[PDB]
RNA sequence: AAGAACCUUACCUGGUCUUGACAUCCACGGAAGUUUUCAGAGAUGAGAAUGUGCCUUCGGGAACCGUGAGACAGGUGCUGC
RNA sequence: CCGGCCGGGAACUCAAAGGAGACUGCCAGUGAUAAACUGGAGGAAGGUGGGGAUGACGUCAAGUCAUCAUGGCCCUUACGACCAGGGCUACACACGUGCUACAAUGGCGCAUACAAAGAGAAGCGACCUCGCGAGAGCAAGCGGACCUCAUAAAGUGCGUCGUAGUCCGGAUUGGAGUCUGCAACUCGACUCCAUGAAGUCGGAAUCGCUAGUAAUCGUGGAUCAGAAUGCCACGGUGAAUAC
């Protein structure tokens, strides 16, 4: 079995980028389970914005992390060529992990 | 307090140090900037300048200072009283 | 901020490596249960005769930009100043400014 | 305040018998929003109490409230920059409240076992009329009619 | 303090990142003041050759940066060669392989660091200050924005006591969030010392 | 009603007389009526005396009130002649754990007289 | 069959299985008695159930996740009256008149910066 | 200050260096490096082995080390009026 | 082996993407054929639904030249640089902001129910063994809806305490420890045993809050080798009062 995780900070990014797997997947031998939406990840930052005194002024970032498992499953070596041969983007981290 | 599978603490400098000083057999108050270090049954007697920050203050080392550190015989601030 | 300060940081880093090395393996013998009086006695001293600095807690997590130390924050390497600047100028990647 | 004049919040009614005064009561006796103590001290006074009556729970908690019940109140007013105090005909919910509330500035004085046996021991003081409850009435009372002067 | 930063804002809303990575926590800071040599060292050396934003992507371990640029034929130089110099740089000032690719600015007068860029350099080569000023206003007006405003604020003579100058033209909603505004600051060092530039171009709604 | 010093009060149950002594605590106390068997919740009252006589040693096993009296003050004297710093804090009146002495310990140096 | 109804109140969410049947509830594989020990969750199921004087006829299997026991109690209140609208649409408008279908939200509000628990201010103080 | 035991640290005592802890350019020499000893509170001072890598104008080239001369470096020093 | 454990199932909670939905849209009345207001229906929600972000021209020649940059001065065997030790933690006192309390709506002992939000690789660190405990040994799992931090606490049930400075309070101090760290004396955190201070609801004065709010209870994160009663976040219970 193969399963593709993969993560961003663009959702409008990483919907994309698991089109192409999922299209490319069972475009040749994967019935896939698809895009599957595991919980985002907010790392919410709070600086202080002033350069000296006034604690009470501050900013508050954060970051949020998507996440999509594809778990390509009846396996075939066109899947796992066809898994060798796209590039997606910046921002998208691919993991295959069999 | 230091816990008891480390053993106490002494300077490699001042424990050769006190050796030369017990192995030469002078008595003489000799100086060091280690407050940090334990005090040990080997140093009984002799006399320990020990640095407060500005000074070197000699400690008469007893029987009842065994145990302890070399910086509690030295204080580093200077107070009489305000009024 | 004293390029005294940024070379003294960048001091401990390479001293820190070698002697981290070297005293990541002289460390376990005096603490593990049960190695002995004497290579306890022998290591402390050994452990204590390698210079102050190389030990990992004599770091400061300086801004890697101006070499602030206080208000560090340890993912962007940055202070709050810089951190702030970069994330309104668009450099830092997904860093939105967060509403909820 | 300024402006509103917004409806009211309606609360969840009495468990044991239903009832919105209760409801009140316990909502009233509470600290620091715990419900359970509070509604526990509430049953605990009132089944200790209709034994020491005769009647039932209920009617002798609405008689032991109705003989602390302020007719009216003083107020402070200005017209000639005097700023005296004038008595008000309260209004009947308001009344009941301050009712509650001067049973529950009682009970937490006069110190003894419990708050419910000291409730219980209130609500009786009240109900015959001989409490401090009472008196904190019968002050209002005498405050009013000091005052009736301007009306 | 007041007026939080327009990209920034339009960052969540509108704008899109100059920075495109992935990275996780260990490779985080690295990468975010590796990318900080790059854009500051080729900050001068294309400082002299007008541009506008760069922006960086790592696919595939290797960094690629993009140049905005308002004289390509200076930054790409003779026959390629200026470019290569650049990668061949760069992939020694970011670890990773390298890859330049730069793309031509059609509206030299409507980004606001260009903008800013004319602004200051005509400030420091003692030009006065309203004059440059409402140039700008009337040159990216007459190329065509939906609007402007300049911001200087400094000595502005050579003065005892610093003044700020603005001058708008067209509307430049900046509480609008669906608005698209470009928006950059510089500074010019003068003799008697700093002064900063703001330039606030409105182009429209999404 | 009487143990190695001084009266234990009779009303109260075994470990909260067992804390007037000095020297026993609630452990001490926990550790003394398991070590005696006598279950903790019988008052000195319901208490005869064999019971407290199998408790009078079993408290001799502890240094109590005034023996303990006597350790406490010989080391605080001790530290004090010594002429340590925790000594000189004990003579001047100060905290000597390392608390504020700028604004609070008010236990320590006293009540707030000028 | 299996009518269902999902309630959700105050960060809880109670999923109610009913079904024609004896009078019992049971959530969460304990009856009701043994899992609720308070006045609320005693009345708050039954006001549905006693709105539309259902008591006897329908089995309830209700699984719960979340919140507190009174957040449980409105979330199970919420769900009973979905899952209970589920047979006959006359239900509902006879039991909106006294609330039961509005589905509360009024979630914890969030802590704000220079705040302390999100309205409280730390203590001015002119001098 | 989103965190002073040393560090941080800017402060004081005492010991030390002054083209420098961090930069670039000239000239001279040495792979870089590692291990190890003494005296020292340490910074530092003199050693003792081991090491000689890559292109090759291969008396050179990158990188590192010290030496001397400056241009200068360095300043959390003052004025936020 | 009743633990969704497993065949399985895609209904449900849930996880995220994409849509819808709330507009004074409809109804009646008051209102200048108006804008609007009040009420009603339906509706999950009613009139900018709740909350946040968003700070106009300017003011205070406000703060910061010690984050940075920068004009002008000032220094260059020194106001620059390196080190060890000390100090920033002192203490006749005064003030500000908090935490713990003065108890019985409570304290202690036993059993037991229900969360959300986060952090984790020189890291988080199961299970088991060892110690009263802080912890150690052994050491699986995890770059994570998987494993770990991580038992939630108020609550509930049963007992005991009978209003005393007391089984309230837990400061102080003596002793014995554990862990991090070159090193815990100046000057860390914690654990145990002992001790058991003031305090019995607080003068003149003064502050916060309009609803899931105040109040109260616990949990988590950043900084960080170690070091929160602070700061930033998350939930549990949950009012009174608006003439």
């Amino acid at each position: 079995r193969i399963r593709i995780r993969l993560k961003a900070f663009d959702h409008r990014l990483i919907d994309q980028a698991t089109a192409e797997i999922v299209e490319t997947a069972k475009r040749t031998g994967a019935q896939v389970r698809g895009p599957i939406p595991l919980p985002t990840r907010k790392e919410r930052f709070t600086v202080l914005i002033s350069p000296h005194v006034n604690k009470d002024a501050r900013d508050q970032y954060e970051i949020r992390t998507h996440l999509r498992l594809v778990d390509i499953v009846e396996p075939t070596e066109k899947t796992v060529d066809a898994l060798m041969r796209l590039d997606l983007a910046a921002g998208v981290d691919v993991q295959i992990s069999l | 307090p230091r816990s008891l599978k480390k053993g106490p603490f002494i300077d490699l400098h001042l424990l050769k140090k006190v050796e030369k000083a017990v192995e030469s057999g002078d008595k003489k108050p000799l100086r060091t900037w280690s407050r940090r270090s334990t005090i040990f049954p080997n140093m009984i007697g002799l006399t320990i300048a020990v640095h407060n920050g500005r000074q070197h203050v000699p400690v008469f080392v007893t029987d009842e200072m065994v145990g302890h550190k070399l910086g509690e015989f030295a204080p580093t601030r200077t107070y009489r009283g305000h009024a | 901020a004293k390029q005294s300060m940024k070379a003294r940081e960048v001091k401990r880093v390479a001293l820190a490596d070698k002697y981290f090395a070297k005293r990541a393996e002289l460390k376990a013998i005096i603490s593990d249960v049960n190695a002995s009086d004497e290579d306890r006695w022998n290591a402390v001293l050994k452990l204590q005769t390698l210079p102050r600095d190389s030990s990992p807690s004599r770091q400061r997590n300086r801004c890697r930009q101006t070499g602030r130390p206080h208000g560090f924050l340890r993912k962007f390497g940055l202070s709050r100043i810089k951190v702030r600047e970069a994330a309104m100028r668009g450099e830092i990647p997904g860093l939105k400014k967060a509403s909820w | 305040p300024r402006r509103r004049v917004i409806g009211q919040r309606k609360i969840l009614p009495d468990p044991k018998f239903g009832s919105e005064l209760l409801a009140k009561f316990v909502n009233i006796l509470m600290v620091d929003g715990k419900k359970s103590t509070a509604e526990s001290i509430v049953y605990s006074a009132l089944e200790t109490l209709a034994q020491r009556s005769g009647k039932s729970e209920l009617e002798a908690f609405e008689v032991a409230l109705e003989n602390v019940r302020p007719t009216v109140e003083v107020k402070s007013r200005r017209v000639g920059g005097s700023t005296y105090q004038v008595p008000v005909e309260v209004r009947p919910v308001r009344r009941n409240a301050l009712a509650m509330r001067w049973i529950v500035e009682a009970a937490r004085k006069r110190g003894d076992k419990s708050m419910a046996l000291r409730l219980a021991n209130e609500l009786s003081d009240a109900a015959e009329n001989k409490g401090t409850a009472v008196k904190k009435r019968e002050d209002v009372h005498r405050m009013a009619e000091a005052n009736k002067a301007f009306a | 303090g007041q007026k939080v930063h327009p990209n920034g804002i339009r960052l969540g809303i509108v704008k899109p990142w100059n920075s495109t990575w992935f990275a996780n926590t260990k490779e985080f800071a690295d990468n975010l003041d590796s990318d900080f040599k790059v854009r500051q060292y080729l900050t001068k050396e294309l400082a002299k050759a007008s541009v506008s934003r760069i922006v960086i992507e790592r696919p595939a371990k290797s960094i690629r940066v993009t140049i905005h640029t308002a004289r390509p034929g200076i930054v790409i130089g003779k026959k390629g060669e200026d470019v290569e110099k650049l990668r061949k740089v760069v992939a020694d000032i970011a670890g990773v392989p390298a890859q330049i690719n730069i793309a031509e600015v059609r509206k030299p007068e409507l980004d606001a660091k260009l903008v800013a860029d004319s602004i200051t350099s005509q400030l420091e080569r003692r030009v006065m200050f309203r004059r440059a000023m409402k140039r700008a206003v009337q040159n990216a007006m007459r190329l065509g924005a939906k609007g402007i405003k300049v911001e200087v604020s400094g000595r502005l003579g050579g003065a005892e006591i610093a003044r700020t100058e603005w001058y708008r033209e067209g509307r430049v909603p900046l509480h609008t969030l669906r608005a698209d505004i470009d928006y950059n600051t510089s500074e010019a060092h003068t003799t008697y010392g700093v002064i900063g530039v703001k330039v606030w171009i409105f182009k429209g709604e999404i | 009603a009487r143990i190695a010093g001084i009266n234990i009060p009779d009303h109260k149950h075994a470990v909260i007389a067992l804390t007037s002594i000095y020297g026993v605590g609630k452990t001490r106390s926990k550790a003394i009526l398991a070590a005696a068997g006598i279950a903790e919740d019988v008052k000195i009252s319901e208490l005869s005396e064999g019971q407290i006589d199998t408790l009078r040693d079993e408290v001799a096993k502890f240094v109590v009130e005034g023996d303990l009296r006597r350790e406490i003050s010989m080391s605080i004297k001790r530290l004090m002649d010594l002429g340590c710093y925790r000594g000189l804090r004990h003579r001047r009146g100060l905290p000597v754990r390392g608390q504020r002495t700028k604004t609070n310990a008010r236990t320590r140096k006293g009540p707030r007289k000028p | 069959n299996q009518y269902y109804g999902t309630g959700r109140r105050k960060s809880s969410a109670a999923r109610v299985f009913i079904k024609p049947g004896n009078g019992k509830i049971v959530i969460n594989q304990r009856s009701l008695e043994q899992y609720f020990g308070r006045e609320t969750a005693r009345m708050v199921v039954r006001q549905p159930l006693e709105l539309v004087d259902m008591v006897e006829k329908l089995d309830l299997y209700i699984t719960v996740k979340g919140g507190g026991i009174s957040g449980q109690a409105g979330a199970i209140r919420h769900g009973i009256t979905r899952a209970l609208m589920e047979y006959d649409e006359s239900l509902r408008s006879e039991l909106r008149k006294a609330g039961f279908v509005t589905r509360d939200a009024r979630q914890v509000e969030r802590k704000k910066v220079g705040l302390r628990k999100a309205r409280r201010r730390p203590q001015f103080s002119k001098r």
